[PDB]
């Protein structure tokens, strides 16, 4: 079915793409790559089928979000979308197709395939860490804000350019929490459990975790997820790969002492993942840090990484 | 194993014509869209001219439309790349890559073949 979808030929606007083959999998959804006729343009397709209107909504905003984050070099472009009914559709269930630019490819791939070459430069996880949070500015800077909740490397692509773009948004949102001693328990079970679902096990926040704090649940969960990143490039596992949440809610990690190659990115892991979102870098802060970082090193971070864009 | 080879490049002054020939193997050459790349020198890599499958569709760059001409041999896995009225910015590195291209003529697939060198210049 999803499967078959492949060797097809659909219609958006102008369009006339040929779908040649499947990108990632997903249990609602399936990626793929598609071709048009006419130009020679690829693009990524993205296919919803699913009679649950919940999950039918949740793409309606994810298309939205992606209109208005568009035009940012860090970003996926947003190319076209189409409704597809029941009917219509031969799987008998709703359908959703959402086209993006094609990239080479999910920037993990490409580091373990390059990992041969040996440690990563301080350069090149400056340059990757930087595009990151262009990118995620760009969200917080737009009105209303907008949370990605999903930071994640996997969510990092490589461009066609060299240059890091994020994709997925099926997590986004731009409404916060503000949980106070007015709330119930049962309030505060209920809004955990919503914010769980879209957020990954080792990635999740203290503030999702401990909602007796009356900590905010607002952009500040982007903030603690780069801080996650930029341990995962230096050091190359996660800071809460156990996943635990004493660990987390407690904020109980170990940076390797006798680094001294990533030495520079110390101060800002640490000032990035604070218990407290309300002590936690702005992402302001954290791209102005960044670029004296850059400038001290002599290197542009808006430059494409050519290490990787060479890797095969 | 997708492997491929480039040749029939050289040096020759603006409003010369060549010929460059590729041979594809470790893939299913007839089932697939192939392409024709340049690397220029200051600007980096960008798509040229591309084919499908079945050579019912033809696509080339705005700067090479009605100058060059693409072409392909299933039955020897080869591709054909016919350059005439030459210029200066025509000089670059070329490869034949899989698939097209996304956005402003940037490849899908990077170059992991040597290429052949094209010189465009008095
Ligand atoms: C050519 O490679 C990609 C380009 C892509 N360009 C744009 N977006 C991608 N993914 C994506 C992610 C989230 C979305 F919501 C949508 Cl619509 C698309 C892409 C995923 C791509 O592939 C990711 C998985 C890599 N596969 C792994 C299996 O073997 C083939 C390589």
């Amino acid at each position: 079915s999803q499967s078959d979808f492949v060797g097809q030929t659909v219609e958006l606007g102008e369009l006339r793409l040929r779908v040649r083959r499947v990108l990632a999998e997903g249990g609602f959804a399936f990626v793929y790559e598609a071709q048009d006729v006419g130009s020679g343009r690829e693009y990524a397709l993205k296919r919803l089928l699913s009679n649950e209107e919940e999950k039918n909504r949740a793409i309606i905003q994810e298309v939205c979000f992606m209109k208005k984050l568009s035009g940012h070099p860090n970003i996926v472009q947003f190319c076209s979308a189409a409704s597809i009914g029941k009917e219509e559709s031969d799987t008998g269930q709703a359908e959703f197709l959402l086209l993006t630019e094609l990239c080479k490819g999910q920037l993990v791939e490409f580091l373990k395939k390059m990992e041969s070459r040996g440690p990563l430069s301080c350069d090149t996880v400056l340059k990757i860490f930087y595009q990151t949070c262009r990118a995620v500015q760009h969200m917080h800077r737009q009105k209303p804000p907008i949370i990605h909740r999903d930071l994640k490397v996997e969510n990092l692509l490589l461009s066609n350019q060299g240059t890091i773009k994020l994709c997925d948004f099926g997590s986004a949102t731009t409404i916060s929490h503000y949980p106070d001693y007015s709330w119930s328990a049962q309030r505060r079970a209920l809004v955990e459990e919503e914010i769980t679902r879209n957020t990954t096990p080792m990635y999740r926040t203290p503030e999702i975790i401990d909602l007796y704090s009356n900590f905010p649940i607002g952009e500040k969960q982007d903030i603690w997820a780069l801080g996650c990143i930029l341990y995962l490039l230096c050091f190359r596992q996660h800071p809460f790969e156990d996943g635990a949440k004493l660990r987390i809610v407690n904020g109980k990690y170990s940076i390797p002492p006798h680094d001294t190659q990533y030495t520079v990115f110390h101060s800002l892991i640490r000032a990035m993942l604070q218990v407290n979102p309300e002590e936690r870098l702005s992402i302001a802060e954290v791209v102005h840090q960044l670029q004296e970082i850059a400038a001290a090193r002599n290197v542009n971070p808006k430059s494409p990484i050519t290490e990787l864009l060479e890797q095969n | 194993q997708v492997q491929l080879q480039e040749s029939g490049g050289g040096l020759v002054q603006p409003g010369g014509s060549l010929r460059l020939s590729c041979s594809a193997s470790g893939f299913k050459f007839n089932d697939s869209y192939m392409s024709w790349v340049r690397r220029v020198p200051g600007k980096g890599l960008e798509w040229v001219a591309g084919i499908w499958e079945d050579s019912s569709a033809a696509h080339y760059r705005d700067s090479v439309k009605g100058r060059f001409t693409i072409s392909r041999d299933n039955a020897k896995n080869m591709l054909y790349l016919q350059m005439s009225s030459l210029k200066s910015d025509d000089t670059g590195l070329y490869y034949c890559v899989r698939r097209g291209y996304s956005g402003d003529y940037r490849p899908i697939n990077n170059p992991s073949s040597q290429g052949t060198q094209v010189t465009v210049s008095s």
